[PDB]
RNA sequence: CGCGGGGUGGAGCAGCCUGGUAGCUCGUCGGGCUCAUAACCCGAAGGUCGUCGGUUCAAAUCCGGCCCCCGCAACCA
RNA sequence: UCCUCCUAAAGAGUAACGGAGGAGCACGAAGGUUGGCUAAUCCUGGUCGGACAUCAGGAGGUUAGUGCAAUGGCAUAAGCC
RNA sequence: CCAGGGCUACACACGUGCUACAAUGGCGCAUACAAAGAGAAGCGACCUCGCGAGAGCAAGCGGACCUCAUAAAGUGCGUCGUAGUCCGGAUUGGAGUCUGCAACUCGACUCCAUGAAGUCGGAAUCGCUAGUAAUCGUGGAUCAGAAUGCCACGGUGAAUAC
């Protein structure tokens, strides 16, 4: 429909279509038309808009989408510009979670190229 | 037409004893809304020009003027009289009716929203803001456009100061930060 | 407005599911159904979505019991 | 081609104590150049160790005017 | 995300960051507990987390807590 | 002084004659091949087009200046 | 050979292997006409869009343009539709 | 001797392996079938709490008796419709769990989120002739913790040798 933002595809089983929200993986997804009472199994055509209205009123709570964009990217900026290690990684586009950089490590550090 | 008259009534009074106005003409008010598209794209698809007329049309509802270049330059490759984008000054109650089925909607449909610029104004109060994609409008098919085609209206006020010019649209809610 | 340049400009009855049914003029298709409205768009509740931030000692102070 | 040991020198320490203490990380200030002259009120970095600002230096006073508290002065040691 | 029960830090710096609590505004402390986290009585002092190889203060501000000490002390330096 | 021609990747040459994209060769770098180097093979980068100014919407190119290299002349005397 | 200015001594004209630059065409519309309009360049705001597209306003005012070099002229436009 | 750092550094290069690129496949649902091990500051049922990692409880078991531990591919139904797509799982954030003084550097695992390159790899090059290759899962040592490494086990199971 134009559920938040705009997944909104059709033709696509609900939980499928939901996932593709931003902020929203299956497990929210299965959350939220069980919540809502509704069928994974259903194509969003079919649904009733009287049930995808549902559905916004059942992805309020989440937080999601663009909101979500906002706190987390601030989570990052918030990290750099504490000047804490992690914070420098980001700065630096190399991996966090402590990986071995001397090799791959390529998915940060972009593309193999220089 | 409606929130027009809304204009008429509150909006006007609300004025007077705002910027403890004289006349009813020194009331601003607002003139002419334009949108318009500088597409850009066309210098490579003539046929993309066109897409774009039918975006605004869709959103205006009248045929959009195409614009030419007014003078060539090669950063952007394009040479004099040669079409760019297209444009739509719109005024009266059309305006108006344009205005209703734009903030009561669109506005709200836009996607990340959060608020809107508070700081854009020409030193005159005159408005200007940039939607990011056509879809915003309920009529675009959405699924049928061939590409995400976003624009930037303004909203030309009468007002003098860029202040009397925002609390001119204060009145009308319209968003802002 | 010249005759016969300008798309099929008409009115239509905005549906919102947030019970606003304003018709308006437009020259979308049919009529119309939207999600929100200008009048239920958080953009008046989103502001308290905003406002809660930092305050890192409190989420410690959960992380402490002692 | 006559291009330094002088940049572990700061390493060999000594040449600070901050405050009433020494080996904190620290360097030259490109503004004021100090040298054991007039003292020396070493700004804190967030990183890169201190900045010791000579004493007495706009720059030295601007940060007084943002949050000095970060502040602190240094004696030579050596 | 470890040591769910007990954020952990050390007497020695603990106490000793005490003593300079009530002490008031403080110079400079020498530690090497990287290890330890920010506590709240921790906020706005100039300690001094002990390097690869020598100190390099933290000047400690309330967002600083939640976080072990080391986590502000870059240890390789580099390019 | 005069006349003529030319100055482009690290090297050497096209494209400049026709203004809107600087191509080929060797060389260079990466991998391969081999016990090892070469030869061979696969993949890549790389050139403010002498400089200064000018013309145009746009200058390696069109125009003038300067510097450099080079060819002709430098006669009757 | 032809055109533009300087030399040229305020009419014309006025030489040099004097100084500077062009032309050997173009267009059936760029011609006639009636009607209509008027810039450049900037500052401010504005999706992509940046020094430089398009849009809106403001200062500004012909610094614009005028098929082509210069000159004189040009808004009553000759200029732009 | 001690603390902290470091052996985990990263413009790049190579070897060796894991996981995918999907439909003989992913996914939910139902269900069938091993071997070989290990174990006493060790394995720790069932039971309760937790979405889970785990946690509290406490049998049993130093052992064909107890546990680690229900094997997985497979089989049935359903679904997914050839999309970077319900493939892929990296990366990142948030929230946690456990061990151990200690998890920042720098552990493993869970959950929520995210969802990158990849749509069978240039020149080149390897293993393999049988219950082998291929493909699936299990255990063991090392070990508090900490594997895709290695050592071992069984399932499934070919082609071709002119």
């Amino acid at each position: 429909a134009r559920i938040a933002g705009i997944n909104i595809p059709d033709h696509k089983h609900a939980v499928i279509a939901l996932t593709s929200i931003y902020g929203v993986g299956k497990t929210r997804s299965k959350a939220i038309l069980a919540a809502a009472g509704i069928a994974e199994d259903v194509k969003i055509s079919e649904l009733s808009e009287g049930q995808i209205d549902t559905l916004r009123d059942e992805v309020a709570k989440f937080v999601v989408e663009g909101d979500l964009r906002r706190e987390i990217s601030m989570s990052i900026k918030r990290l750099m510009d504490l000047g804490c290690y992690r914070g420098l990684r980001h700065r630096r586009g190399l991996p966090v979670r402590g990986q071995r950089t001397k090799t791959n490590a390529r998915t940060r550090k972009g593309p193999r190229k220089p | 037409a409606k929130l027009h008259d809304y204009y008429k009534d509150e909006v006007v009074k609300k004025l007077m004893t705002e910027f403890n106005y004289n006349s009813v003409m020194q009331v601003p008010r607002v003139e002419k809304i334009t949108l318009n598209m500088g597409v850009g794209e066309a210098i490579a698809d003539k046929k993309l020009l066109d897409n774009a007329a039918a975006d605004l049309a869709a959103i205006s509802g009248q045929k959009p003027l195409i614009t030419k270049a007014r003078k060539s330059v090669a950063g952007f490759k394009i040479r004099q009289g040669y079409p760019i984008g297209c444009k739509v000054t719109l005024r009266g109650e059309r305006m108006w009716e344009f205005f209703e089925r734009l903030i009561t909607i669109a506005v709200p449909r836009i996607r990340d929203f959060r608020g809107l610029s508070a700081k854009s104004f020409d030193g005159r109060g005159n408005y200007s803001m940039g939607v990011r994609e056509q879809i915003i409008f309920p009529e675009i098919d959405y699924d049928k456009v061939d590409r995400v085609r976003g624009l930037d209206i303004t909203i030309t006020t009468t007002a003098k100061s860029d202040e009397e010019g925002r609390a001119l649209l204060a009145a009308f809610d319209f968003p802002f930060r | 407005m010249k005759k016969d340049i300008h798309p099929k400009y008409e009115e239509i009855t905005a549906s919102c599911s947030c019970g606003n049914v304003m018709k308006i003029r437009s020259t979308v298709g049919h009529d119309l159904n939207l999600d929100v409205c200008s009048k239920c768009h958080p953009f008046f509740t989103g502001k308290q979505r905003d406002v809660a931030t930092g305050g890192r000692v409190d989420r410690f102070n959960k992380r402490f019991n002692i | 081609q006559l291009q330094y040991t002088p940049q572990n020198r700061s390493k060999d320490n000594g040449r600070v104590v901050v405050e009433g203490v020494g080996n904190l990380m620290h360097h030259i200030a490109r503004c004021c150049q100090p040298i054991p002259g007039d003292e020396i009120v070493g700004f804190i970095t967030q990183g890169r160790g201190i900045s010791v600002h000579r004493a007495d230096c706009e720059q030295l006073a601007e940060l007084r005017s943002h949050a000095p508290e970060r502040i602190v002065d240094a004696v030579w040691g050596e | 995300r470890s040591l769910k029960k007990g954020p952990f830090i050390d007497l020695h710096l603990l106490k000793k960051v005490e003593k300079a609590v009530e002490s008031g505004d403080k110079k400079p402390l020498r530690t090497w507990s990287r290890r330890s986290t920010i506590f709240p009585n921790m906020i706005g002092l100039t300690i001094a987390v002990h390097n690869g190889r020598q100190h390099v203060p933290v000047f400690v501000t309330d967002e600083m807590v939640g976080h072990k000490l080391g986590e502000f002390a870059p240890t390789r330096t580099y390019r």
